[PDB]
């Protein structure tokens, strides 16, 4: 009973059940002698991420160096145009008897400035052997169970119900071989592999930044002098890129993804646990009102205030005139377990006028239920 | 230590002449015109005397001239009097956009 | 006519930070520089940095530029600077300089006729 | 002796003067009879400009509230709602038994958010009217400021021993200041067109801020909570490639006619210096064909008119001319700046009258 | 500090009869959600969970405990009351804004 | 079996601060989400504040929220309640009860049956 209220339900019936495990989303099945189960796939984790590149979004200057030679005198020189760790740019300005020179002219000038990055991104490979998938199974009245591409086939008990072979084909999420991990700062998302290695931002594998310029403010011939200057931050203009991306969740450690995990599901070893019972002969009441879910069934809570108990909770869905069956039970065979217990079961009763008839004779309930 | 070098101590007599020598390199003295020369009285803040090598403000007597020739730079007091008994600093605007200040001379007059 | 007046004498104790100013009276504040300049007791000028009034940018020397700040209040023409993580070795008269910026605003290269107008210094005091 | 170094420079010759200034530029007036004056466009300073909007670039969240409501209940509510700080978007989740709702289906939530602004850009509108055109004229051997405003174009600008002269201008401009907005951020400044910067895409104000279209800077998104956009500063610094960057200091020339009719050169009044002469600074060429020279009368009888002559090859003809008007020796000890335009080729300056005469040789490359 | 979540603070009853003790609350609590819980606390004793999902009982607590719900308003009923009974009662309910409400408290006293 | 392990007894003077714990036991303590009920002599229960130890996200009451900070150790599977500034109003026994969180591990709709596991309490004296 963990799928009814969730909005994306699928119903599969078969008569050996294949069906598609989605996040957000799970898997009701029935089958003719067999239990009615719940499936969802919890979660889809990856354990290690390998670093791959590391961009600068957010840099600033220091150690700012300026040197000035007056003309005919040559270009002048800085010990930080050797140094890797800076940004270093050559003007030519005029001088004169005024800015201190003895000669009229063009005198060269050279500016360096220390590159510091203050935020950075990341891009991580997310290795597919290390996926890690929790499917829960729920009988109607859960168990949680681990798919690993090394051990995709997983024996699942369920106590008095029997057992089940939950046979998994690993093979959700896009070619993780053109698709790379970006995080940035708490946002991670699954971007690919081609269009993160060409950003134009500076970056480094290891600190040295390989193509600081990126970063470094444009200059134009034709215009005044400045300093050397980087640009804001580059924040802002990576979510505005990452618009059509998908989004990753990333918590305490790991990251868990939107799966789409495809099962085939062995219902051999499983058992209704109530058909080894008789009728309940006693009075039944509703505990919880019967009220319509998000997939034209119906769900309702009885309890069992009778004797003789264990015993199968006795309910068919008649027509207007109360003379033929109906509708169609979803719950596989409901019990009470003893007096005074409370069973939820799912129904789906069809378009229109029919009554929910729970328990026999004359102490039987008669609950009218109309569907738009 | 100051990149500007300067001779500590430098004696004269009254109505004489003297020579003050400010020693730097070609990226401050020898590179720019940028050569100041200022005087300092006991307790008091220093004075502009001489700036661009030879030029003087209006209030500062024809008396103090000013030389340069190559990283050197020279301060030359005409006609010695009592009250020019101060502490003298050249300065210069560096390659580097900073100011260098000499070590200082002390002018005593007999 | 042009007057600089510095703050008052101030005694601090080592590992402190100290705080000196200088208002500017006859000339637009805007239009010029204001450098620093410390003179230990006995011992020679030692340049420490400028401000540019009008738009607000620096430059200080390499033996304080971990330790000094300056700053400047337009409305006040009040040019202030920060002396932190003081020594025994700070115990100097901090002096104030003025000179004019270009007339673009930046200061890429100084007067000829810089520190054309001094204030009479602040004595700093380290114990 | 204020345009000497500059690159762009311009000399107009006349009687007694139509000139154009304008920003980077200098103006050498020549005329025969009045003195030689260096003229320069400071800068173009609006002393009264109007804000018009203030754009969010950066911003943070905080004090996130949540109020949830079961199916058919309505729509839940939260005093934030009522709080303009608050940037508040509505949605539906799935509700049900184990939700604790009778009812199944979707019920409506309501999620809030603390929106502040930790980074803003803004656009001020330039009026011409406002312009006020700061103009120095310099005398050869300080200068004097005079101020142009469309109100009042024609001033009276007083030269101490020099005389009095009117300058008339009108302001002439090119783009349009009308569709134009004055863009800042941080610590650069733009001219951007009035359009582009009201389309832009970002939370705005004009004029304890309210703060209209906060979600355009606010995702609800989540892979319930509130997630902020991150810094939009090196955005704008790529939307903003093609524009014009300023530094209070607008572009364009403004055009002048200058009244020379109340001038006279100090130095007319003067007898020839009799005395010797040093070179305080020696000969320099400029970047417009001309030289520089500080001369130091080491003479007595001053004030006196300084002697130069730019004679031939041969030290026989005047050959050159003298661009600074009658140069003067105001005292003994007293420097003077000449500016000269020798021939090309070998000529001589000379500086002094006799033996005394400091003869200086000079060849101009061209 | 005044609760959401109004109890009347003292009820009586004799030994084997039935006793109701009300919870009234608002839209936002008692009378928007099924997360109506009602806790037993012994002098001296930490809280102990009677009654959830309004009705519902854990495995351990006695059916003489029984729980409703109309409105705003909350009622546990205790049928043939026992000298062991006699207890603080408090009803909780989760809140619209996602927060937990108690009662004021009931003492029981059993003659 | 269940259990929840409860800090000793605590004497403070006002204006300070106070550190109570519980240590979980016989169950996931990451699996579900700690809350911190007090309770003043003679007074009825009050509501402070969650942690999800899961993910280490929190909610406080507004009471609460300026003085209250509500830390998890998983490795200990021990939840923490620092209350600063107390004052002789604060004189109350602080109680842990616990809830299970979702099986993604997101705190957003407990579950019907919260707070069916107690802490003895914290008796902290003002
Ligand atoms: O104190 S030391 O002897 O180490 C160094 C001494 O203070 C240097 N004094 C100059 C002398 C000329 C006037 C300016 C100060
Ligand atoms: O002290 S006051 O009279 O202001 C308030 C009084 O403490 C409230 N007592 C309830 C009574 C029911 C059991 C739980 C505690
Ligand atoms: C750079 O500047 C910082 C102060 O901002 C200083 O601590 C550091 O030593 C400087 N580095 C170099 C190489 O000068
Ligand atoms: C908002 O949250 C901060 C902590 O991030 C807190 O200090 C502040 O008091 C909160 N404000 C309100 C109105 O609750």
């Amino acid at each position: 009973m963990r799928c009814v209220g969730v909005g994306n339900r699928d119903f599969v019936e078969g008569v050996w059940v294949d069906l598609v495990l989605e996040h957000g989303g799970c898997v009701t099945t029935m089958a003719q002698g067999k239990p009615t189960l719940d499936f969802e796939l919890t979660k889809t984790t990856a354990k290690e991420v390998a670093l791959l590149r590391t961009y600068c979004i957010e840099a600033s200057i220091s150690n700012i160096t300026t040197a000035t030679r007056c003309p005919t005198q040559g270009e002048p020189y800085l010990k930080e145009e050797q140094d890797q760790q800076y940004i270093c740019r050559r003007d030519v300005v005029d001088r004169g008897w005024g800015n201190g020179c003895g000669l009229f002219g063009k005198g060269g000038v050279v500016t360096c400035a220390k590159f510091s990055c203050s935020g950075k991104i990341t891009g991580n490979l997310v290795q597919i052997e290390n996926l890690e998938y929790t499917v829960v199974v729920t009988v109607h009245n859960g168990v949680t169970a681990m798919i690993t591409p090394r051990s995709p086939s997983v024996e699942v008990k369920l106590p008095d119900y029997g057992e089940l072979t939950l046979d998994c084909e690993p093979r959700s999420g896009i070619d993780f071989n053109e698709m790379i991990l970006m995080k940035m700062k708490k946002k991670t998302w699954l971007v690919h592999k081609q269009w993160f290695l060409d950003l134009p931002l500076p970056w480094t594998a290891g600190v040295h930044w390989n193509y600081k310029e990126r970063m470094v403010t444009f200059k134009v011939p034709h215009a005044k002098r400045q300093d050397v200057t980087v640009l804001g931050s580059q924040e802002g203009a990576m979510h505005s890129a990452l618009a059509g991306a998908t989004e990753v969740d990333s918590g305490d450690g790991n990251h868990m993804f939107a799966g789409h995990l495809k099962c085939k599901v062995r219902m051999e070893k499983l058992r209704i646990k109530g058909m080894s019972y008789t009728m309940c002969s006693g009075k039944f009441s509703i505990d919880k009102e019967m009220a319509e879910t998000q997939h034209g069934t119906t769900v309702v809570k009885v309890k069992y205030e009778g004797a003789g108990a264990p015993c199968k909770v006795p309910i068919e869905i008649r027509d207007v005139n109360k003379e033929k069956v109906v509708g169609r039970i979803i719950s596989s065979t409901p019990l009470a377990e003893n007096t005074n217990s409370v069973t939820n079961i799912e129904l789906e009763p069809p378009f229109g006028d029919s009554y929910i008839v729970i328990g026999v004779g004359n102490s039987a309930l008669t609950l009218h239920w109309f569907r738009k | 230590q100051s990149a500007l070098t300067q001779p500590a101590s430098v004696s004269g007599s009254p109505g004489q002449s003297i020579t003050i020598s400010c020693t730097g390199t070609s990226s401050d003295v020898g590179g720019f015109n940028y050569v100041s020369w200022f005087q300092q009285h006991p307790g008091k803040a220093p004075k502009l005397m001489l700036y661009d090598v030879t030029s003087r403000p209006s209030g500062v007597s024809s008396r103090f001239s000013g030389s340069k020739s190559g990283n050197t730079a020279s301060l030359t007091i005409s006609g010695l009097q009592a009250e020019d008994e101060a502490d003298y600093y050249c300065s210069s605007h560096t390659s580097r956009g900073t100011w260098v200040f000499g070590g200082g001379t002390k002018l005593t007059v007999l | 006519e042009v007057q600089l007046v510095e703050s008052g004498a101030e005694v601090k104790k080592p590992g402190a930070s100290v705080k000196v100013s200088c208002k500017a009276s006859g000339y637009t504040f805007t239009s010029y520089a204001m450098h620093w300049v410390r003179q230990a007791p006995g011992q020679r000028l030692e340049w420490m940095g400028w401000i540019n009034a009008g738009n607000g940018n620096t430059k200080y020397s390499q033996k304080f530029q971990d330790r000094v700040t300056i700053t400047r209040d337009t409305s006040a023409s009040t040019a202030y600077m920060e002396l932190s993580s003081l020594r025994s070795e700070d115990t100097a008269i901090y002096y104030c300089a003025r000179d004019k910026v270009d007339d673009y605003g930046d200061y890429w290269f100084p007067t000829l006729w810089y520190f054309d107008y001094w204030g009479q210094g602040t004595l700093v005091t380290v114990s």
